[PDB]
């Protein structure tokens, strides 16, 4: 569960990543891949070497869920519905691979916007990102 | 923990430019922020409620200190890891009842204020060596 | 994320358990305090020993809460603030805990109800307990 | 997994009683069941959709009285749980890419499987050391 104060911290944070979501959930997807190998099965009909247009366009995919997620802080059971079935009913992902993801994801952030990447904007991302990675694992 | 020769120069190369009187205790100071019950550990330290005392408080800062020199001495010993903190484990198991899932938490803080203080020059193969390190140095801990 | 069917489950599942709501918190919190000692250390002015009255009691309280629950599923965050604001600013437990309660309360469920304890209603019950033990573990 | 005599003699004796055929494949599919992203290492197995498909597969149940069996071979060598699930380890770890934590689910699935068909019996000391029996061989699974 989220406060007010957090879900105004991760928007502001979003909000100033703007433009930039493509490639930092491209990095974070490589990042994924390269700290954590096996996360890579799920992904066997991708190329996962560096520079690769599948996972810089999944990873732009990755960023505009997010994007709509913050957009949609308040009612995000059902505005992330069809990723809920997809990641849930059809991938079958371990939620210990979102935690994984989520991890990448503040490791990019803070890599990329160290002044943005304050400690409490960095415990309101961690518990968005809790709170996306808990919708997409429900299975309802 | 078993590191390539590029990845074993890397991490060290990195560690050498770390400022270890800051970065330990912003670590730290972090893990209580974005996880608050560890908190409960730190009740002695004294003023804990917001951010902005957390990260400014001295015993956390002199904690950190200690806990990032724990991290360099475990580095120096990187294949000695479990025999290293196996003191440090004894007291975090038996005196200090510390779940080991608090250590991952920790070594992902730390990882996370690494990537924060290095910017571009923390590449993501710089990331999973020191992904691997800290995972050596939390089962080390757990055992 | 619940469903309708296994709030349906978890609806039936205690309503069958009815009255030994109080034996089965408290053989929940022994199972616990014996099998995970390190849970004890939460309670340092309670006697823990077998039989013990203070158990009991605390038992019956944990047994009271789920009941309440039970009876407010759809809107937990806001039916269990108190207890939230308890185990969350005060009390400042490890979610790893309340994993463990949750675990002891499915084996004393599965221990005293066979016919009761269905592969559906394990479920039911282990998503319910993820449920509330979610809600007494966050900041709001 | 360090036992009191007490504790091994209650863990054998509720072993000897333990229906293998039956409860191996119970705790299976209880653990495919309340856990359906472990449903993708045994898509294999064939219908797995329903709850009542999944408790009436044969797969499933042969697959239990192998997981089981290899419970029975840690229990008779608790003292050397590392060694007795070693090549279990690197076909899960290498071959597979099983999580540790599913290890711990299957354990605790199977803990309340034991209590499920012992009741009154599976008393709590006799339910600590089996789930201190379950941690040792998850534990030696996941090295
Ligand atoms: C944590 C936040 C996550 C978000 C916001 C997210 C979002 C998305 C999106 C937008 C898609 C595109 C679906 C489509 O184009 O049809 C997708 C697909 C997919 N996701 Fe995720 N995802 C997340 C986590 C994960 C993780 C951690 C994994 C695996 C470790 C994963 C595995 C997959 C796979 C395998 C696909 C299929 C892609 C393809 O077939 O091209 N997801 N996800
Ligand atoms: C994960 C890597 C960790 C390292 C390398 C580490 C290192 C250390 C060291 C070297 C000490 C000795 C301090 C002294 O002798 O004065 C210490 C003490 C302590 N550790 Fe850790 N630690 C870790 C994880 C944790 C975590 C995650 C927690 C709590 C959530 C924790 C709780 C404590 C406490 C409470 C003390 C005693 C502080 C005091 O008495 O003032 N440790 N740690
Ligand atoms: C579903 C899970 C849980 C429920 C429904 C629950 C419910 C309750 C209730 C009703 C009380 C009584 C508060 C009062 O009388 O003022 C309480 C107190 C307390 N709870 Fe929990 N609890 C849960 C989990 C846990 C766990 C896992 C722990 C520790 C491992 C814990 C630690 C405590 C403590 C220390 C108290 C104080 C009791 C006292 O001071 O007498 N709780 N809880
Ligand atoms: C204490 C925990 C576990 C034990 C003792 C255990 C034991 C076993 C055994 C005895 C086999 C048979 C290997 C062979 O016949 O060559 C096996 C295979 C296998 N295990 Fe496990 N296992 C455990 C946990 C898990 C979990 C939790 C999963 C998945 C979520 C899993 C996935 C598999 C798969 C997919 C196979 C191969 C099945 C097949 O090829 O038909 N294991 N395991």
């Amino acid at each position: 569960v989220l406060s007010p104060a957090d879900k105004t911290n991760v928007k502001a944070a979003w909000g100033k990543v703007g433009a930039h979501a493509g490639e930092y959930g491209a990095e974070a997807l490589e990042r994924m891949f390269l700290s954590f190998p096996t996360t890579k099965t799920y992904f066997p009909h991708f190329d996962l070497s560096h520079g690769s247009a599948q996972v810089k366009g999944h990873g732009k995919k990755v960023a505009d869920a997010l994007t709509n997620a913050v957009a949609h802080v308040d009612d995000m059971p059902n505005a992330l519905s069809a990723l809920s079935d997809l990641h849930a009913h059809k991938l079958r992902v371990d939620p210990v691979n979102f935690k994984l993801l989520s991890h990448c994801l503040l490791v990019t952030l803070a890599a990329h916007l160290p002044a943005e990447f304050t400690p409490a904007v960095h415990a309101s991302l961690d518990k968005f990102l809790a709170s996306v990675s808990t919708v997409l694992t429900s299975k309802y | 923990v078993h590191l390539t020769p590029e990845e074993k120069s890397a991490v060290t190369a990195l560690w050498g430019k770390v400022n270890v009187d800051e970065v330990g205790g912003e670590a730290l100071g972090r893990l209580l922020v974005v996880y608050p019950w560890t908190q409960r550990f730190f009740e002695s330290f004294g003023d804990l409620s917001t951010p902005d005392a957390v990260m400014g408080n001295p015993k956390v800062k002199a904690h950190g200190k200690k806990v990032l020199g724990a991290f360099s001495d475990g580095l120096a010993h990187l294949d000695n890891l479990k025999g290293t903190f196996a003191t440090l484990s004894e007291l975090h198991c038996d005196k200090l009842h510390v779940d080991p899932e608090n250590f991952r938490l920790l070594g992902n803080v730390l990882v996370c204020v690494l990537a924060h203080h290095f910017g571009k020059e923390f590449t993501p193969p710089v990331q999973a060596a020191y992904q691997k390190v800290v995972a050596g140095v939390a089962n080390a801990l757990a055992h």
